[PDB]
């Protein structure tokens, strides 16, 4: 685990939280 | 030298979205290890962070749910503010990548959007389980009417509505603690909800006898009212149990 991979991670998941939100 | 500790979800689904970024947080925090130009990957999160906002905004705006309206925001602040963090930390690895405060700032401003996303989640997750209790509370106040059926075409229309809406309470309780990760929440939901049904045909079977008994002669009506009134009282305290467990966190769920 690195800070580049970790970073994509949490854009990914805010992207996937957003997501959620325009489901609801 | 500080402790941390990484969170036990409060649903599987939450679990199930936040657990790789604590994974790869965690894996960072005890790491031995420079740290390459972190400009772009902290611009996406920027990005992404300023479109979850917006929608945020746009939600908190126009929902009707007073409650969701209010303890929305500071889940949302919390997430801008870590974001800050990674920003300022990208800038200060570009003139020094052996950076320590840039560092700090990168694993304060991961674990603030940790944080800060499981609040919003939790926000969202409380709205659904206000649904789950409006149900319950229409319940409870069903069964202040059982003392209001004094015919048995009244007793009829009564069995074949709260019979319904038992089984509606029950389905709900049931996928509900299908997604709690807390063991001891579970089974206290499930068998409060256990009981509940059990009571069921026993109210009913009382409230038959009352009837009964009020609509022949010179029978005494005390002794069927107070076992009527008991097995209501009995429903109603295992549905409000079901209400307060459904609302419990755990300490287990922060992340820090």
């Amino acid at each position: 685990v690195g800070w580049e991979q970790l970073l994509t991670t949490i854009a990914r998941t805010i992207n996937e939280v957003e997501n959620q939100i325009l489901t609801r | 030298h500080h402790h941390h500790h990484m969170p036990v979800f409060h649903t599987r689904t939450i679990e199930s979205i936040l657990e790789p970024v604590a994974q790869q947080i965690s894996h960072l925090v005890i790491m031995h290890e420079a740290i390459p130009d972190l400009t772009a990957p902290v611009a996406a999160v920027q990005a992404a962070v300023s479109n979850l906002v917006r929608v945020g905004k746009e939600t908190v705006q126009t929902t009707e749910d007073q409650i969701l309206k209010r303890d929305m925001p500071p889940a949302f602040i919390k997430v801008e503010n870590a974001c800050t963090k990674l920003v300022q930390a990208a800038q200060m690895l570009q003139s020094d990548p052996y950076s320590v405060p840039a560092r700090d700032y990168l694993i304060d401003g991961s674990r603030g959007i940790l944080s800060g996303t499981s609040d919003l989640l939790l926000t969202f997750d409380e709205a659904e389980v206000r649904k789950i209790i409006r149900v319950c509370k229409g319940i409870l106040e069903y069964l202040t009417v059982a003392e209001v059926v004094e015919t048995m075409e009244d007793l009829v229309t009564y069995t074949k509505n709260l019979g319904p809406g038992m089984t509606k309470m029950a389905k709900m309780i049931d996928e509900r603690q299908q997604e709690l990760t807390h063991q001891e929440h579970r089974v206290m939901l499930v068998n409060s909800m256990n009981t509940v049904k059990e009571l069921l045909p026993v109210l009913i079977s009382a409230m038959k006898i009352f009837v009964t008994t009020k609509n022949s002669k010179n029978q005494g009506i005390e002794e069927a009212l107070k076992n009527r009134n008991f097995t209501v009282e009995k429903m109603s305290a295992e549905i409000n149990e079901i209400i307060r467990v459904l609302q419990l966190t755990s300490w287990d769920e922060d992340a820090w």
